[PDB]
RNA sequence: GAGUUUGGCGGCCAUAGCGGUAGGGCAACUCCUGUACCCAUCCCGAACACAGCAGAUAAGCCUGCCCGCGUUCCUUACUGUACUGAAGUGUGCGAGCCUUCGGGAACUCUGGAUCGCUGCCAAGCUCA
RNA sequence: CCUGGGGCGGGACGCCCUUGAAAAGAUAUCAAGGGCGCGCAAUGGUUGACUCAAGCGGGUCGGAAACUCGCUGAAGAGUGCAAGAGCAUAAGUCAGCCUGACGUUAUUCAGCAUAGCAGUGGAUGACGAGACGAAAGUCGGCUCUAGCGAACUUUUGAGCCUCCUUGGUGGGGGCCAAAAAUGACAGAAAAGUUACCCCGGGGAUAAUUGAGUCGUUGCCGGCAAGAGUACAUAUCGACCCGGCAGCUUGCUACCUCGAUGUCGGUUCUUUCCAUCCUGGCCGUGCAGCAGCGGCCAAGGGUGAGGUUGUUCGCCUAUUAAA
RNA sequence: UGGGGCCCCGAAAAUUGACGGGGCUCAAGUCGACCACCGAUACCACGGAGUACCGCAAGGUAAUCUCGUAGGAAGGCGUUG
RNA sequence: UCCGCUGGUUCCUUCCGAAACAUGUCGCAGCAUGACCUGACUUGAGAUCGUCGGUGGAGUAGAGCACUGAUUGGCGAUUCCGGGGAUCCCUCGCUCGCUUGUCAAACUCCAAACCCCCCGUCAUCCUAGAAAGUCGGAGUCCGGACUGCUGGGGUAAGCUUGUAGUCCGUAAGGGAGACAACCCAGCCCGUGGUUAAGGUCCCCAAGUGUCGACUAAGUGUUAAUACUAAAGGGCGU
């Protein structure tokens, strides 16, 4: 709403509302990799980003498009999914080299069994070093995906082919 | 101002946070047998008495709250440089 | 009468454009310097803490040092060297 | 209080009233005289001062109440239309002991203007050229600075 | 090449003048610098423009000054047998004509001073307070410094 | 292997803002559908969170355009003006001002442009 | 002690901000605006969640004064208190959990540019323990810059060392830290008077003459507003503006403190002219008489008395005028 | 009518006095330019003294050495024993 | 006796040569510490008084009104908060905008010239010793002036208090009538020459110089200047 010269417009990631400056300070404080989790309604997606005066560069990224291939066809949106992304995406930085880094959720909420902290436990699972508290994870029972219990009896069969594609997933990286 | 009564704070000895009381310093009476008074007895005769009749002099317009911060495990006390209060209780 | 403080005449050293206040761009946090390398001293006046005097504004120091997430910089002031710490925030390359 | 006194330019500006106490309120009244609703008069001359002086409000008033006085007389009470330009922002002070804590106290106003600078212009029809050349003659008079008169608009409406 | 003759001595002069006229050799009034025509030496002279005189030189004027004032160390007048001796060039004309074309230096005379001691200027100059666009003699006189210069010889 | 669409993280932080107009979604994003559950409301599944078969490009997002205000850059006039570094037996009754050499605006004006540029990665794709 | 002499007044006598201050730094005055000698167990730390001021529209005697809804709103709010600076997915507001308003310790800054100087204060670290938080981090109080004090002494805290041949008791002495104040704030325990005064100095500093200045004083000028039964200019001359003199009083501190003898009068001499009379003129709202105004002119004259030290002024009777 | 140069009025002070004085008028004034000359211990040349630094010495270098209050430093003269 | 106060303190030359300022001080006519002068030694390779280009700091001049405040009318609206003599029967000041006219030490959307730090460059100095260090001896902390900064204060002051440069102090000689500090010039001794500033009618060395005009007032015959009269007017020219 630029009145006139005097006026001051944000940062153009904060005009769109992706990012919040302040806590991206307090994140590249640490100097190490961050490991960025972002999810969509329809999956979740994976970064190892540093920092670059030029910008922000990629060493690793998972999304939970490549599960499909590994034997999934469970929702890709959900805890499951999550968690398996964040498993391949741990072994995937593993094989490339990098084993380390800082949980970046950016503006998503914290909440205790979310999408987000089963790929931080995805992650962690995998043998990623990556700094947290093990009460933010889902229960396992719900990273194998007991709420299928709910209303879908076809969803019934997400324990099992959980197992399958983790099993999978451990494989191509073995 | 109001400070607690107690509160968990390190303790210089025990080297860990425990639970410590705050109680108020008083000021003690001078012994008669230090050294001071020994040379103020000593000083004292005829005439002027040098520094030992100069009179007190004033007051700041506050003094610091003298408070001593006991550890309640191993009940030994230690004192910080204080804040400077008109008025001070303790909250309970 | 006149103070003796370290905001001494800083009405304007201390201040920042109007389209350049609120949160500083976040970069200029992590960069880092070798030793040797010469950097200028602009002082951020929203970072409030690791602030060289405002004496040095606009002086070129020599890195010599860190110390945390501070640099120490060897920074010319008339005649003497003196010793100065400083964030990142407030420092800057020199470009050849 | 001669206009000798507060007349050269030697000092900075003294203006933030918010800084100061007690500044004696201007005596000129209006800035605006004639016919103030006319802009279609072809014919504009002003008052320009040709030193760097300070022009107390005294003066001010006393050179506008002169070329208000002669114009209406003369062009009539709206033939004319005459712009007082220039306002009194500059408070004088004075020292009224000796040069102990000498820093004055606020007696007046003057505006602080600059050579060429016009003071007062001054719109007429061709006829009243004169009668409004000879006002501002008569305005130049009260103002501590030489002063000169020039035509603005239609320089070729008289001659 | 510029011909930088000092033409107001050093009373009452700032430091830093002082200090440039001093790196440009020249501390006593009457007294010449021949100097290249870069930049720093142009930033130079302009740093001095009023208390010397300057401008491009010919040949024929830096052959005069070379044969009329020329100096070595321990005070000896250039000749020109001298300058057969240590340059290629037979006289000082064709010397000079070398330097002014630039494919020659004073500093391949051996010994030489880069200082020009010159005689007041005969008839006067046109004043030290006023520069050459006052009709004074001060600052630049571009391709007219050859006729103060043959007038100081 | 080159480019594109979309997504994520960014750099510079309005040349990017505010406003108006016309087009798109096969994938992707999104709005959107619910509240068994993890998690939530000083009340509200609005948000956050979780689980998502449909509907939808009306929004976000993307592409095209518009000089409208704001911004940024250029151009002409102002103007080498204002101011100013150095020097001066130049000058004013004075407050001051001038000449020479060197620097040099701001505002406004004439006419233009500016309705972001850009780095890393990924995924769909378009190949000889 | 400072001080446009001193004194009275005040504190520019410690600390902090803006301007002065001339776009690095420094920079004086009894320079300008000022402020501080505190307050707060929350008005503090952290996390989460939110976004403020003010307008516009909607909503019931809930009034254009409440509370609530929507829109606009980079901040026009709030952040304890001066000023300036900082802050919006926050440095603001509310809520959850907390006490880092932690013990010890090293540097470097800045008070005190450059460039020595203290008690301190403030930045960055280390050691040891924690609070919050997924983590990253943040936290050495309250966004940054004021809110404070040497040595000696006492008292208080923790553990040690020590007291004269040796061991012990009581009592002393010491080390590190905390408290108590010196505000004249880099710290004396501190009222006057001298015309009865003394000494050393000072024109580094006042009374007086002299120099400078001229606000003030005296005397003018420009424009002429108007008044003058009409008519600005016979006469008077508002507002504003520009001067001269140095004969009033100030300002100032250049000369004089190893002395330039004060005020007034008296006596005698002289000068200036801005002329009171005497001479010559011009105007007139000049009949004459006599006025009023102005111009030239400094040759001569300009006196006697009452009060008062007076200067000045008042008064008396002469006088061409006094 | 406007813009300019010079002059005039505005313009009164105290011992007789100040363009330095005499005096000066198409100037011996002012303005714009110009020509020649005079005129320092400056600058140049020669000779001489001292100084600084170098050099075993002989000597070499000095455009970049030669003013000076407070004051520091070095070497000498003189008096009496 | 003591004094921080006054007076005096005795031969020559040679080399170098200040400070009249900051902080603390019962400190203000004193002293300490530092800046500045001088002497010696150690060390051993650079330094920066100047230029040019570049990376950076700008928030002064100027400018402007975009913030904070001032400020002048005209025009249009706030069916809002309110001045004037039962349907508040109708009159209207502020307030908010679009144009007009003005401003700012302690305003800034802008924004110089100087200047400052650093890099490179040339230039100068430097192994006949850079920068750095250590030690010996001090004086000094009454300053003053000119040119700028419209520096601040002041009616002003040969006033007072700042700042940059340069001087006198401590600076001869030459020139301004004389002139602490204005111009030339920094000055070992002697001689010769040529100039500088300034001057050339006589005093008085050199022009009764040249060209083109102006002035009629003895105006003037006065760089800076504490040593030089204004506003206003003139059919003087
Ligand atoms: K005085
Ligand atoms: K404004
Ligand atoms: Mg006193
Ligand atoms: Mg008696
Ligand atoms: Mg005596
Ligand atoms: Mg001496
Ligand atoms: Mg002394
Ligand atoms: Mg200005
Ligand atoms: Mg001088
Ligand atoms: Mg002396
Ligand atoms: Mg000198
Ligand atoms: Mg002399
Ligand atoms: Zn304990």
């Amino acid at each position: 709403m630029a009145t006139g010269p005097r006026y001051k417009v944000p940062f153009r990631r904060r005009r769109e509302g992706r990012t919040n400056y302040h806590l991206r300070l307090k994140l590249l404080l640490s100097r190490q990799d961050r490991v960025v989790v972002r999810k969509s309604s329809r999956n979740v997606q994976i970064q190892l980003i540093a920092p670059t005066p030029d910008g922000d560069i990629t060493y690793s990224s998972a999304v939970s498009n490549e599960l499909a291939k590994y034997g999934y066809t469970g929702a890709t949106g959900n805890t499951t999914a999550a968690y398996l992304t964040g498993l391949l995406f741990g072994l995937k930085s593993l094989q490339k080299g990098y084993e380390g880094g800082i949980l970046d959720i950016g503006l998503q909420a914290s909440s205790a069994g979310s999408r987000v902290y089963a790929a931080l436990k995805g992650v962690v699972d995998s043998g990623f070093e990556i700094p947290c508290s093990p009460e933010v994870f889902p229960p396992d029972e719900r990273i194998r995906g007991e709420h299928i219990a709910g209303y879908r009896e076809e969803s019934s069969d997400l324990p099992e082919q959980f197992e399958a594609t983790k099993e999978k997933i451990f494989a191509e990286f073995s | 101002m109001k400070i607690p009564k107690r509160f968990r704070t390190y303790c210089p000895f025990c080297k860990t946070h425990n639970e410590v009381v705050v109680e108020r310093v008083k000021k003690g009476q001078a012994s008669s047998m230090t050294h001071i008074a020994r040379q103020k007895k000593r000083q004292e005769g005829i005439g002027n008495s040098g520094k030992f009749s100069k009179v007190p002099g004033g007051d700041k317009p506050t003094k610091r709250i003298w408070l001593r911060y006991r550890c309640t495990v191993c009940k030994k006390a230690h004192q910080r440089p204080c804040f400077r209060a008109k008025k001070f209780e303790f909250k309970e | 009468t006149n103070s003796h403080g370290e905001k001494r005449c800083t009405r304007y050293k201390l201040q920042k454009t109007v389209r350049e206040r609120g949160i500083s761009p976040v970069s200029r946090a992590i960069q880092e310097f070798e030793e040797g390398q010469m950097v200028h001293i602009d002082i951020d006046p929203s970072v409030q803490k690791g602030m060289p005097n405002p004496k040095f504004q606009g002086s070129t120091g020599k890195v010599i040092g860190q110390r945390g997430r501070s640099y120490v910089l060897e920074v010319r002031s008339g005649n003497a060297m003196k010793e100065v710490f400083s964030l990142p925030q407030h420092l800057k390359p020199q470009k050849y | 209080k001669p206009g000798s006194m507060y007349r050269n330019v030697r000092q900075r500006s003294f203006t933030r009233r918010k800084y100061m106490g007690g500044v004696p309120g201007s005596q000129v009244i209006h800035y605006d005289m004639g016919d103030k609703a006319n802009t279609s008069f072809p014919v504009k001359i002003s008052l320009i001062v040709e030193e760097k002086c300070q022009i107390r409000h005294t003066a001010l008033e006393a050179a506008r109440i002169t070329a208000n006085r002669h114009l209406v007389a003369d062009t009539g009470k709206m033939g004319f239309y005459m712009k007082l330009r220039v306002y009194p922002h500059e408070v004088i002070r004075e020292n009224k002991s000796g040069m102990r804590r000498a820093f004055g106290k606020n007696v007046g106003t003057a505006a602080r203007v600059k050579p060429m600078q016009k003071i007062f212009t001054v719109a007429v029809e061709k006829q009243n050229f004169k009668a409004a050349k000879e006002a501002l003659w008569h305005a130049g008079q009260k103002l501590p600075t030489p002063c000169r008169i020039v035509v603005d608009e239609g320089a070729e409406l008289v001659q | 090449m510029y011909a930088v003759v000092r033409l107001r001595g050093q009373v009452n002069v700032r430091y830093t003048i002082e200090d440039t006229m001093k790196m440009l050799r020249l501390h006593k009034v009457n007294h010449c610098v021949f100097v290249p025509e870069n930049p720093h030496y142009k930033g130079m002279v302009q740093k001095v423009k009023d208390y010397v005189a300057y401008g491009k030189i010919d040949a024929k004027t830096l052959a005069e000054v070379l044969e009329n004032r020329g100096r070595l160390e321990g005070d000896t007048r250039l000749t020109e047998e001298y300058i057969r001796e240590n340059t290629d060039y037979d006289s000082i004309q064709a010397f000079a004509e070398a330097v002014i074309e630039g494919k020659s230096s004073l500093k391949d005379i051996p010994k030489l001073k880069p200082v020009f001691r010159l005689h007041p200027p005969r008839k006067g100059h046109a004043g030290i307070k006023r520069t050459v666009q006052q009709g004074g003699v001060l600052g630049n006189h571009d391709e007219n410094i050859n006729v103060l210069l043959h007038k100081m010889r």
